[PDB]
RNA sequence: GACCGUCGUGAGACAGGUUA
RNA sequence: AAUACAAACCAUGAAAGUGUGGCCUCCUUUAGUCCCUCGAAAUUUGAGGCUAGAGGAGAAAAGUUACCACA
């Protein structure tokens, strides 16, 4: 899927 | 905070900060292993904890004596099922 | 393949020799060269020749299951066993001899012990738990045994009495068809 | 090379966890249980009430360390937090309430001394500034560098930081494996157990003009 | 004293981790052979020789 | 300063009691094992 | 008959056992 | 609960109506290519190769038994 998680900014965001 | 209805739910609001360092524990575990480093302790490292084992001692005896409380009242249970 | 380490050729030569008074007869340099050397496979041990072990160091393994003549066998706690299979090595230069009557032996071919009424006549010097070797009448290789007692005790005991253990007789060979 | 951190890039960070003159074993046990975990810092006690705020910076600058984690004792009976980054940086002040400290026998948990944790942040912590400035600070004195030496290597815990009503609940995991049915990871509880009420930002190392006031705080 | 393993108690993560493991871990040899075990053979008869003596408890009972 | 010559062994303060049966004493900080200087 | 034993463990024995 | 179908809902269009949520998953046991090689066999088979259904820290000692003796 074009969708992983940002550890500093706790979002989703695609690749 | 969504997930807490009320403040004085302990059993909610304990469950509530677990979820929380859940999904943290293991969206951790998968990125570390991506980038690779030992994630687990084997079963050969003796490292220091960050308890006193003498603590971890006192711990045990404690779980030993709640859980066998339950038994021994079960067996009371059974001694009385013989009376009625 | 692989011969007798330390130990385990300790532990063999200690019970052989408990059995065995002369060890340097069975295993010497004979007229051609060629040595009775010990072997073992499967936990198993054998008594070979060299040449014998050089014509059988050819073959894999798992394909071969015996060797030779057999002594005995290994536990799992690392005891040593004598068998039966090694009674012609054992009653060919036996210290001690106890001969057995028929009456006596055909008991101690099923399974029995050995009592005072089947001995026939005696070795001396026997010590209580010293080991020997059951014969018959006439001179034919029965088994072997620890005695319960010395012989100046078998004289002044009841006849009905245990004299010597039982351990192998040729039951094995009855059994293993 | 003298910071003695084995990385390609050093993070280059200290604590010095300190106390007042007059806190309780419960708030000294929290010095114990914290300065445990926290593998870059240096425990000092009994700091003088009758000195200044900024008696603490040359404190720091004495012994190199970049943070200081102040325990104020009022009253003999009330635990006040400081924050800090102590030369320049900003500081931060909470009420600390709600004391369960791991000498307790009843967490039933444990790990290594000096591991590396995973910081477990809340959705509040990014989104509100004044979270997010308590969120660089929190994960500045909990740092622990990447090649320092004191560390022990495998991860086995996790720091749990989450606001609830208006006040920041503190919580440690441990990791533990138990395989999955034809391995996933339950954490078991370890140590401390604190609530911290926000108070005020302040833009200098411990006094510098005043930037966040917390206008509900009811004291003690 | 009642067991552990049917006790409902969790492992503990003591200093010892969660599971632990045991570690891993000629013809003058005949010669010294013989002669050592027909040593103690010789050591069995001489305990034999006090159980000849030994007659003369028996002899001491009848007396 | 009381950590300057920090060692590598990565141990505690724990008895060296244990760590005398398997041949590795304690690790490191990247995760090697430590095998013993003599023997 | 049922135990404390002593002597051996590849199996066993005992004028040794608290009274006259 | 999944799935099939129907209805509702939703997206667009002014209306008319339209519209939607793919295809796969080293040896041991087994079958085939009767394909190739080596043989046998007065013409048919045997053994290999090949193909495809499924399994898997090491010499210090371990695992297990409606088993034996002892406690």
């Amino acid at each position: 899927r074009n969708l992983q998680y940002n550890p500093t900014t706790g979002q989703w965001e695609r690749k | 905070e969504d997930s807490i209805p009320q403040i004085e739910d302990d059993l909610q609001r304990e469950l509530a900060f677990m979820n929380q360092a859940l999904e943290a524990a293991r969206l951790g575990r998968s990125l570390l292993r991506k980038e690779g480093v030992p994630f687990t302790r084997p079963t050969d490292y003796f490292a220091e904890m960050v308890r006193t084992d003498a603590t971890m001692e006192k711990v045990k005896q404690k779980l030993i004596e709640e859980a066998t409380a339950k038994k021994a009242a079960a067996e009371a249970r059974k001694q009385r099922d013989l009376k009625k | 393949m692989r011969p007798l380490t330390d130990q385990e050729m300790k532990i063999v030569l200690d019970k052989l020799a408990n059995y065995m008074t002369d060890l340097k007869s069975l295993i010497a340099p004979l007229e051609d060269g060629d040595r009775y050397v010990f072997r073992m496979q499967k936990d198993r041990v054998y008594y070979v020749k060299l040449s014998i072990a050089n014509i059988a160091t050819c073959v894999a393994r798992d394909k071969l299951l015996s060797l030779g003549t057999c002594l005995g066998k290994m536990t799992k706690s690392g005891k040593f066993r004598l068998h039966i299979t090694a009674l012609p090595i054992l009653a060919q230069n036996a210290r001690y001899k106890i001969w057995v009557k028929d009456n006596g032996a055909q008991p101690f071919l099923y399974g029995s012990n050995i009592v005072k009424a089947h001995v026939g006549r005696w070795t001396e010097d026997c010590p209580e738990h010293s080991g020997c070797v059951v014969y018959n009448m006439a001179d034919i290789p029965l088994g072997f045994g620890v005695t319960a007692r010395s012989t100046a005790e078998a004289r002044r005991l009841d006849p009905t009495g245990i004299v010597c253990f039982r351990q192998a007789d040729c039951g094995e060979y009855l059994r293993d068809e | 090379d003298r910071s003695n951190i084995i990385a390609e890039r050093k993070n280059k960070q200290r604590v010095l966890v300190l106390s007042s003159r007059g806190v309780t074993y419960r708030h000294r046990h929290l010095l114990n249980d914290l300065a445990s975990m926290l593998p870059h810092g240096r425990k000092d006690a009994k700091f003088d009430t009758k000195s200044r705020l900024y008696e603490l910076c040359e404190l720091a600058e004495l012994y190199n360390c970049n943070n200081v984690l102040f325990f104020e004792a009022r009253k003999g009976k009330d635990l006040y937090m400081w924050f800090s980054k102590v030369p320049n940086g900003p500081t931060v002040k909470f009420y600390a309430q709600n004391l369960h400290t791991m000498e307790e026998l009843h967490f039933q948990g444990n790990c290594l001394k000096g591991s590396r944790p995973i910081l477990s942040f809340d959705a509040a912590f990014e989104q509100e500034p004044y979270l997010k400035v308590i969120k660089e600070l929190f994960l500045h004195t909990f740092g622990v560098p990447q090649g320092h030496k004191k560390s022990k290597p495998f991860i086995d815990h996790v720091l749990s930081f989450s606001v609830a009503d208006g006040k920041i609940w503190v919580r440690n995991y441990e990791i533990r494996e138990v395989e999955k049915v034809k391995t996933d990871i339950n954490l078991i509880e370890i140590g401390p157990r604190f609530v911290l009420t926000p108070i005020i930002i302040q833009e200098g190392s411990f006094g510098g003009p005043i930037l966040y006031e917390n206008k509900r705080f009811i004291s003690p | 004293v009642y067991s552990e393993k049917e006790l409902g108690i969790p492992q503990l993560n003591t200093v010892t981790p969660v599971g632990v493991t045991k570690p891993k871990g000629d013809r003058e040899s005949m010669n010294t052979i013989l002669a050592m075990v027909e040593a103690e053979k010789q050591g069995q008869i001489e305990s034999k020789i006090m159980r000849a003596r030994q007659l003369e408890e028996i002899r001491e009972a009848r007396r | 300063d009381t950590d300057y010559n920090v060692p590598v062994n990565t141990i505690g303060n724990i008895p060296l009691s244990f760590y005398d049966s398997y041949p590795h004493i304690g690790y490191d900080i990247n995760g090697k094992k430590i095998m013993r200087p003599a023997t």
